[PDB]
RNA sequence: UUUGCUCCACACAAUAUAGAUGGAUACGAAUAAGGCGUCCUUGUGGCGUCGCUGAACCAUAGCAGGCUAGCGAAUUGCAAUGUCAUUUUGCGUGGGGAUAAAUCAUUUGUAUACGACUUAGA
RNA sequence: GCCCUGAAAAUGGAUGGCGCUCAAGCGUGUUACCUAUACUCUACCGUCAGGGUUGAUAUGAUGCCCUGACGAGUAGGCAGGCGUGGAGGUCAGUGACGAAGCCUAGACCGUAAGGUCGGGUCGAACGGCCUCUAGUGCAGAUCUUGGUGGUAGUAGCAAAUA
RNA sequence: AGAACUGGCGAUGCGGGAUGAACCGAACGUAGAGUUAAGGUGCCGGAAUACACGCUCAUCAGACACCACAAAAGGUGUUAG
RNA sequence: GGAAUACUGCCAGCUGGGACUGAGGACUGCGACGUAAGUCAAGGAUGCUGGCAUAAUGGUUAUAUGCCGCCCGUCUUGAAA
RNA sequence: GAAAUUGUUGAAAGGGAAGGGCAUUUGAUCAGACA
């Protein structure tokens, strides 16, 4: 389905380059002389509940499957069902022995996997 | 695609020579009818330094 | 001969804007010889390409091409505002675009 | 405001059952639409009797084109006026070739000499004035003599192209 | 914006199901939903708002 | 539609000249203004040395190296003028400056070719006769320039030049227009005048 | 110690566009005045003509632009730069060409906080 | 009426600047044009209100779909959520074929809090989900402790005879 | 400094008044198109070096209400009664 | 005396150019056209053709350019102070 | 074996600050339903 994204960009922190100790995890300017909190003009954009996604295509990536992730052979029997609905996103400690196989399940089963390249060696 | 074929372009058809033929040769009894004609459909259009699309008659 | 041209070389003027704020959607052409807003009803939807050269090749070429059409025509002296597809880049505030005559009615 | 158009707009008060036929007035009123003719209908008649909007009607509004709209006429306008201290009465001159177009000239003539608004002139009496010994104003007077010929020396040509490749001849 | 008259986005103070988790009455407003909606009965809308009452509200009779 | 305009700045008007040349270079024009020290400017003479003896007050107190500095040629008091009208603090304005030279008289590279003259800025279009205006020559000369007398000198080193080319031209087309009636009782100038030629 | 360098000739690669695609086509002065023509005793002169826009003038007929010494022009499929001009800088090819200075260190004191300055030394 | 005189202040300066004089000034009039997060139409998100829906496999009703309106906000109130240290339960979860950590102008998801993945490093434990519990979320407090900078190769290291 | 009536700022961004807590316009989910408000259209600056009738020459002219000032008194300056 | 033309208003008069949008997903409704078969611009887009499936076109990121953008917390009627 | 802070290498920018917002050019880089 055609996507379309509201503001791409990220929602970083006001001043959050300015300053080391700040990061860039959003956090609203509950100050009282705020230039962002008021809303000025040629400053950020903070997040409001406009900037959220069509309710179709709202966790879809950009290939058009909803990622979900397995950890085992058995955690992708849920998916068997759902190929064009569901990815397959192997965890980040399944080890190389047990990545070559669930690889090579969905492999015949026919489910998209979404990180197929990692600890292949 | 990495053939290269070259499929039937090169050389022409037989018969696509001759319809062009007769479109050609029935026309030109009317094209050398009228004077300056045939040098007219011989040359190209463009536009010169004062040739405003909006404002001359074509 | 050396009669080639088909086109119309307009400049590119600026962003549509109020004083203070602009918006880089909406670009400015000046057509040459138009001075009247009747007489710039004859390039609207007309499409012009800003042409530029680069230094890396893509396709077989050094040049390379932005598309975009003719909107409508803005106040009262044969400007026209423009729509072009990626925006042009701000750095072309006096530069020449062609209007073709590509989608015709005459 | 606009361009003048000049109706006339008869006016009458409410019948009660003690006189059900009141008497009309008659007023020649210069504005520029039908709405603004019959505010000024109620504006000069009620500085004239007791009789407001609330209290009277309007019998009819007419427009009153003119007779002879391709012929010059010397005009004579009355007109009182406020200014920034006091109130005065004047008599100006017109020679417009239009009734209408002598009230748009006044009114002009007014705002620019006086700095006097629409708000503050009230006209009198237009009046065409019928022989050339009545005409009074020496602004007048000159185009009122025998073989009236004057040059224009001095004629500027508009341009269109923002450059042009000659110094331009002003001669007539 | 508009002038508004009264209020925007005002809740109605009226509960749409108990503040309960009791299962055996969660079956008991899933057969009064059922009745009222398709029933038009008046008897059927009062039982059912009467199921949301709570304890304060519900005395014993 | 030429890439190089030269301009005639006799009798053109300072603030009306640089402002429809201020809107001309910042379209991509490259403009020339040419022999400046005749260019005009509106108000009697003492009128306008009152206002730029009021423009030479305005320095830097602290250190008068720092603040406006006052240029006197009439090249560089029309750059003044066309200066202000350009948002020259950036990089747009700064190559639409980029685009224009300015000079007194007519230099070499530029007394062989036409010079065009701006009809909304001429002095006899916009002044009401009777008025007193003012050459930029005059009053700059006044105020500390120096090479006025040299520039009258060159540009009469050069009138006599230009007219000695005017009158070989001016015997070009009298033995061309003396030959063409010849050429002009044919049937294709009978069958070219009925097309508008 | 023909490796250096300078310049002129294509074979290049290459980088960079404040933005080439018919022609920047030249009197001066005056504007309550001039241009051009035309004779005449040569003038601050007679006579004719012109302006009211350069929308002019000059160029422009072919494969992105031919020829045998009248023929070549197709299928680049219905549009997609459909190119091509420059400013530079290195490298080959051969045609020539010229055969130095400055700084530091040492010194001087007309100079001097240090730099700088001014001097002298095969 | 307009203009001028009356009308004098301290750094150099202000119709915003340039500049303008049949205005690019003033008075008045007629049109055309430019443009705000306003108005109109459309999409999408959310909130609220009103309806439809136990036909029937998501059997299902925390839903499902239809309709219309609305959206600013400090102090403040309530709601839905993310994150953390430990607890009961479950996934017969992950793991020396590399768990946790850390790095990464590499990728993806979410309006956001944050979640997931690739690479590098590294070496022994740790997560998801349903619930329980609190010594649970930092930019400030002339905050506390520890660490490090610019200043800075700077001030200077010159009394007591050598 | 002090009250009465409303409106606003506080608590509020936006377009305009160059600039500004309060004035004019208008109050805000995220975008696209269209049309306007207040103010503007020589150039900076998007938009008429438009049109129409006048007035005005200032050796400190004058130009966007709030608003960043000016008076009595004058003048055969000019224009009009 | 007879017209005509302005100006204002009306048409469920005809007609041309351009821009932005294509939400929804079996049918049902309304209404035209039709003798009928059905057809339709009538409860939201399709038809045809071409190119590309490699870096076309998108995402991020650095810089350039146009326009805007004062430093946060804070007490305060009012803080960039 | 994190950050502050520092060194070498690589990229880029730089006229009296730096940083940020919307939009695109240019370079780098990443990409997948049809692949």
């Amino acid at each position: 389905p055609k996507i379309v994204k509201k503001h791409t960009k990220k929602f970083k922190r006001h001043h959050s380059d300015r300053y080391h100790r700040v990061a860039e995890n959003w956090r609203k300017q509950k100050g009282i002389d705020s230039v962002v909190r008021r809303r000025f003009r040629g400053n950020i954009s903070q997040p409001k509940i406009g900037y959220g996604s069509n309710k179709k295509t709202k966790f879809l990536s950009p290939s058009g499957h909803k990622t979900f992730l397995v950890a085992n052979v058995k955690d992708l029997e849920t998916l068997t069902m759902h190929t064009k609905t569901y990815a397959a996103e192997i965890a980040h400690n399944i080890s190389a022995k047990n990545r070559v196989v669930i690889l090579a399940r969905a492999k015949a089963l026919g489910i998209k996997v979404t990180n197929p390249k990692g600890r292949l060696a | 695609a990495n053939l290269f074929p070259e499929q039937q372009n090169k050389e022409i058809k037989a018969e696509r020579v001759e319809d062009q033929k007769v479109v050609d040769k029935a026309l030109i009894a009317e094209i050398k009818k009228t004077p300056l004609l045939k040098q007219y459909l011989s040359a190209s259009f463009s536009l010169k330094n004062g040739d405003k699309p909006h404002m001359l008659k074509f | 001969a050396e009669s080639h041209r088909l086109y119309v070389k307009g400049k590119h003027l600026s962003y549509q804007r109020s004083k203070r704020v602009n918006n880089p959607n909406v670009s400015l052409i000046k057509i040459e010889g138009v001075a009247t807003p009747q007489d710039a009803q004859f390039y609207l939807g007309k499409r012009i390409a800003y042409v530029y050269r680069a230094s890396k090749e893509v396709r077989g070429s050094k040049i390379r091409v932005m598309w975009g059409k003719v909107t409508r025509t803005h106040g009262n002296s044969g400007v026209v505002r423009a729509t072009f597809r990626n925006n042009l880049p701000a750095k072309t505030f006096g530069a020449s675009v062609r209007i073709f005559l590509y989608p015709s009615n005459i | 405001m606009a361009h003048f158009k000049e109706y006339q707009v008869i006016g009458r008060r409410l019948p009660t059952e003690s006189v059900p036929e009141p008497k009309l007035f008659r007023m020649r009123i210069f504005a520029s639409n039908e709405v603004i003719a019959k505010s000024r209908y109620w504006y000069f008649l009620q500085k004239l009797h007791k009789v407001k909007k609330a209290s009277g009607e309007i019998v009819s509004i007419n427009q009153i084109n003119e007779a002879h709209p391709t012929k010059v006429k010397n005009f004579g306008v009355w007109v009182r006026y406020d200014s920034r201290s006091g109130t005065h009465n004047m008599y100006k001159e017109i020679r417009d070739v239009s009734r209408v177009a002598a009230v748009e000239t006044l009114y002009q003539d007014m705002a620019a000499r006086h700095r006097a608004r629409f708000r503050s002139i009230h006209i009198l009496k237009v009046a065409e004035i019928e022989k050339t010994a009545d005409v009074k104003r020496q602004y007048v007077k000159q185009f009122l003599t025998k073989d009236l010929k004057f040059p224009l020396p001095h004629r500027v040509q508009k341009s269109t192209k923002t450059f042009s490749y000659k110094r331009p001849s002003t001669f007539y | 914006g508009i002038d508004h008259t009264s209020k925007q986005h005002k809740r109605s103070g009226h509960r749409t199901a108990p503040k309960s988790d009791n299962v055996y009455l969660k079956l008991l407003v899933k057969l009064y939903t059922f009745l009222a909606r398709r029933t038009d009965a008046p008897f059927n809308k009062v039982v059912l708002k009467a199921l949301f009452l709570s304890k304060i509200n519900r005395p014993p009779v | 539609s030429q890439p190089v305009v030269v301009i005639d700045a006799k009798d053109h008007l300072l603030g009306r000249l640089a402002s429809t040349i201020a809107k001309q270079v910042l379209n991509g024009q490259k403009i020339v203004v040419v022999r400046a020290e005749a260019l005009n400017i509106s108000g009697e003479f003492f009128r306008n040395k009152l206002k730029y003896h009021d423009f030479l007050r305005k320095a830097t107190a602290f250190n008068k190296t720092r603040g406006p500095f006052h240029f006197r040629a009439p090249s560089r008091i029309l750059y003044k003028a066309i200066r202000g009208m350009v948002s020259h603090k950036t990089a747009r304005g700064k190559a639409a400056l980029e685009r224009l030279k300015i000079f007194e008289g007519i230099p070499p590279p530029y007394d062989k070719k036409k010079r065009v003259v701006v009809p909304q800025a001429l002095r006899v279009l916009r002044l009401k006769p009777g008025r007193k205006y003012t050459t930029l020559g005059k009053l700059s000369t006044s105020v500390g320039w120096k090479y006025e007398d040299v520039v009258a000198k060159l540009e009469d080193k050069r009138k006599v030049r230009s007219a000695e080319y005017y009158a070989k031209k001016r015997a070009f087309t009298k033995k061309v227009s003396s030959a063409s009636a010849a050429a002009s009782e044919s049937d294709v100038a009978k069958q070219l005048a009925s097309f508008g030629y």
